[PDB]
Order: structure tokens, then sequence, then C-alpha cells
């Protein structure tokens, strides 16, 4: 299956990345002030254990840490953008997630 | 609470993420993240990626794949469960496939 | 009036003549649709050379990408505003220098927060959009101090005025950046749209239904973006702008809104955006209120080169040439990434 996963992460990584370019567009330089003001983290990972068989394996949990994200309408007020930006991106983190529980 | 995930990745890709709501400061004000710029040499990176193997405070780390080419020695070097790397594909680096450590690991998969 | 068309033409004379010409260099819809059909970067930049682009890509790494690209559009147009900037009297000097401070703005707030979270200003200045400057020092060399840093604004830096709404430093620890820089643009464009009126003639005519565009479209879409968030009514009210349509009552009503069917209710009586809404569709596959917005925007900056003897051609061609950039870079984009049924989203400049 991890690499059926392999595939479908390329997939969805290119339309997160794509929709950062119209985020962009539209806001112009967002990214650094995204880079610079980081403080805390709203998504976490919580370890948990999965008793597959005699073997015990390590498989990760996403945890909704529950901290809001910066809210950014600064740069031409690209709110909009910066919002499907963030749900594509929250997606393919949740993806990564279960993809890292798989190499395991 | 428990684990974060760190990005060494190009500056598109951790703004991405970050925006993801992924990413934060550490109590010592250090951040589980780097941004690769073309002026950025290869001990910077390699010295972050270890620092964060030799960090509990991380676990899951997301590079990118032309990175994952940068300092490859490094990721095969480091064999535990802790540093689960994923190589992930860079704005126009083209999707990766080859050199992937884990399908490596495994010589049965196509 | 017969205020312009008259001395006007005593010391701008040649600065109209050459924002004129170099507006001609503006790609056009001819050539943009022979931009399009490349499909590579590499011929994207031979295809550029046909205009008045091209040749400041060479001597660049060999690969081309899309952050190279970008960066080097942004120096041409700063190279040639900076040479407009210089080659002026104070009469359009002072002018410029407000096209100048919405840079400057961003800018100062670049410098915040990276002070405010102990960075160098060595570190942040090489990130600072170009026109910024800030040639002065004590803004350098601030010893990641916030008091040294809103030491020298104050006295240093123009910006100093617009920040009396923004004081203490306490303003500065306890607003979120966002509420802070928006206040201060809010403040920029209050001063910016008097000047603009003290210049009682063609210029104000010409240039005032630009900036009353800004504070309306900001204005709606700051109520829309601001429904998902944590921010009392009272304080989203602070930040429009009183130099608009909607200033004498609507205002009134996005402040109260709760949801994007009031704030079309509010453009309901303003059939000029009126239209944008309904344009929006906002379909799962279609354009957005931001993108009716830019496209309104170039009609009206483009709109004021209809008039020969006014200061409204500069600031225009500034923002059309900045659109420029945008359009040329999401081409650039689309290419690298092959997303080639998205290449028609670029906003034409005519």
């Amino acid at each position: 299956k991890i690499i059926e996963t392999k595939m479908l992460m390329g997939e969805v990584m290119r339309e997160a990345a794509f929709s950062l370019a119209e985020a962009k567009f539209t806001a112009g330089d967002f990214s650094t002030t995204v880079i610079q003001n980081v403080n805390k983290a709203q998504v976490k990972i919580r370890a948990k254990k999965d008793n597959v068989a005699g073997v015990t394996l390590p498989v990760f949990e996403h945890y909704h840490e529950g901290t809001d994200s910066y809210e950014l309408t600064g740069l031409a007020r690209g709110g909009e953008q910066l919002a499907k930006l963030k749900r594509n991106y929250a997606k393919a983190v949740e993806l990564l997630v279960e993809l890292a529980s798989l190499q395991t | 609470r428990g684990k974060l995930i760190a990005v060494i990745g190009d500056e598109d890709t951790v703004t991405g993420f970050l925006l993801g709501g992924i990413g934060e400061l550490n109590k010592n004000r250090h951040p589980n993240f780097l941004v690769v710029e073309k002026d950025t040499t290869i001990n910077e990176i390699e010295d972050t990626f270890r620092q964060f193997l030799n960090r509990d405070d991380i676990g899951i780390i997301l590079i990118n794949q032309y990175i994952a080419e940068m300092v490859r020695h490094a990721l095969d070097a480091h064999q535990r469960s802790i540093p689960a790397v994923l190589e992930i594909p860079s704005k126009e680096h083209p999707y990766d496939a080859a050199k992937d450590s884990i399908l490596r690991r495994a010589k049965g998969m196509f | 009036s017969f205020f312009p068309e008259l001395y006007f033409n005593v010391d701008n004379g040649y600065l109209e003549g050459l924002v004129r010409g170099l507006k001609a260099g503006v790609l056009s819809q001819a050539d943009y649709l022979n931009l399009v059909q490349c499909e590579t970067l590499e011929d994207l930049k031979l295809h550029l050379q046909s205009t008045d682009y091209g040749n400041f890509l060479a001597n660049e790494a060999s690969p081309l990408t899309v952050s190279v690209i970008d960066d080097k559009l942004k120096e041409k147009m700063v190279v040639e505003f900076r040479h407009m900037r210089n080659h002026a009297y104070e009469p359009l000097a002072s002018f410029l220098d407000f096209i100048t401070y919405s840079y400057m703005i961003d800018n100062v707030i670049l410098l915040i927060t990276g002070t405010l979270h102990q960075r160098s200003i060595a570190e942040l200045v090489p990130k600072c959009h170009p026109l910024g400057s800030f040639e002065q020092m004590e803004a350098v060399n601030i010893a990641q101090t916030p008091a040294e840093l809103y030491n020298a604004i104050l006295v240093d830096t123009p910006l100093a005025a617009f920040f009396q709404d923004c004081i203490s430093e306490q303003d500065l620890d306890e607003m979120n950046i966002e509420i802070i820089r928006n206040t201060l643009y809010k403040a920029y464009l209050e001063s910016f749209y008097k000047f603009c009126t003290l210049l009682g003639g063609t210029t104000a005519d010409a240039m005032c239904p630009i900036l009353e565009f800004e504070a309306d479209r900001r204005a709606f879409i700051i109520t829309i973006n601001s429904f998902g968030t944590e921010l009392s009514k009272e304080d989203r009210a602070k930040l429009f702008p009183h130099c608009g349509r909607l200033y004498p009552e609507g205002l009134a009503q996005l402040a109260r809104a709760d949801d994007y069917e009031q704030v079309k209710n509010v453009a309901d009586y303003y059939p000029e955006y009126k239209l944008l809404f309904e344009g929006a569709g906002s379909n799962p596959g279609d354009k957005t209120l931001e993108d009716r917005f830019f496209e309104h925007e170039v009609k009206l900056n483009k709109l004021a080169f209809l008039n020969q003897f006014h200061f409204g051609v500069f600031y225009a061609f500034v923002k059309l040439k900045e659109q420029e950039c945008r359009n040329i870079v999401w081409i650039a984009e689309c290419i690298a990434q092959r997303h080639r049924a998205k290449i028609d989203n670029y906003i034409p400049i005519f």
C-alpha cells in the first residue's frame, strides 16, 4: 500500500504547490511573513502503538492540537487563496502523517 | 503534544506547510525547520538534519527530494524509527520515485 | 480647470513623455498569447526578448527557474521607477513618495516582529521590498531593541506621522501585527487621498477615483475575510478608510455584517460594485471576488492614461506594471508546474 500512497502523495503535493502559486499571485510575497512570524503549531503528532502481530510497531497518529494558525490579510488581502492554501497543505500533512506510519 | 514535524526544504515548501499549521519554536527559541536557499551550504543542511535526529522533540522529518540527494549519506547512515523521513517533490523538481530510501530498503518492489 | 495644461509641462513635461513611453512597452494581449505558446521556460525567455523585456536573464544560471525571473522582473521596474523618482522636482516627487510609502509600510512591519523576536536588522534588510531603501541610519543597528527601532522611525523615517495611530510601543507589543499594518495603511490612504485633493486639478479628478476604489475594495474584502477569525466588530470598523463611497453610509453595515450575503447586500447599493460580486461566480472552478477586483482596478489605472497633464499617470504606471509582473510570473509558474488549463488566469492590461 505504501507505493500507492507514495503515488498519491505526488498528485496531492502537486495540487498544494499549485494552490500556493495562486496565493502568491494574489498576495504577492506572503512567504516572508509566514516564515518569520512563527510561534506555535496547530498540528502535532502523538505516538501510538499498534500490535500488528507478536511484533509491536510504532505508528503515528494525527493530533489537531487546536491552537489557531496566523490570519493574514496584510498583502492585497489575499485571504481566500491563503485559506484554500491552508486547507490543501493541511490535507497534505494528514497524508504525510499516514505515510510516515506506513514506513513502519 | 508528543512529537513535532520538522521541515527542511525550499522557500515555497516550508511556507506551505507552516500555513498547514505545522511547525513551531522550541523553548530555546530554536525552530524545527530550515529554509534552504541557493546560498546555503552542505554543512549547514547536514548539521540541521542531524540535530533534528538528535532531538526528541521532532520525529517525522519532511525534506525535498533534491535535498535528499545533497546530503544523501546522512539519510542512509542513520537507521532507526524516530526519524521517519519523507521525501517530497519540490515545486519545480519533478515527481520523486527513484533513490527512495525506503524503496531501497525493500528490494522486492517494482 | 485651467490649473494644469499650463505650468505642468515646465518641470514635469519630460517625465510625462517618458512614463507614457514606458507604458508603451507593456505586454499587449497579442504578446501574452505569444508567451503562452511556449510550454518551456527557456522558450518563454526567448519570446520575451521580442519586447522591451529581455536580455536581463543573460549571465544567470543556465537553468531558468521561476524564482529568478520573478526577482528580475521586480528589479527592472524598480530601476525605471527610481530613475523617474530621481529626475523629479518636489511638486511631483512628493506624489511619488506616497507610492514608495506603501512599500515602506510593509517593510517596517517586517523590521518589527523580527525585532520583537530577536532578529538582526542586517538579516532583515535583504528581504525588504525595493523602494523602501531606508538610507537613513538609526533604523539600522538598533541592537534588536524595539525602543530603538520605534525612536528611529519616529524621528528619521518619513512614516513617523502615520504611526500617530499606533504609538507608545505598547501598541506594538499588544496589537496583532496584522492590525498594526492595516491601521497604518489606512492612515496612509487618508493622507494620500487628501494630498491628491489638495492638488485640486486634473490629478484630483483622475487619481481620486482610484484611491476611492481601493478604500472600498479593501473594506469589502476585509469584512469578508474577517468573518472566520477573532476580531471585535468595532476594531474591524477602525480599519475602514473614510476616503471612498461607503463612508457616508455603508461601512456601518459591513461593520455589523457577519456573512457574505450581508456584504453583497451592501454592494447591492453600488452598481459599480454589484457587478463585481455577481461576476465573481465563486464556483469550484471559476473566478473569485479578488479576481474581479483586479480586473476592475486595471480598468481604472488604464483610464488614468487618458489624461495627459496630471500625476495619476505615474501611480497607474506602477500598479499596471506590477500587475504585468504578476501576469508574467503566473505564466512562468504555470509552465513549470505544467497546469496548462489554468494559464488563462492572467489579468489583461490591454
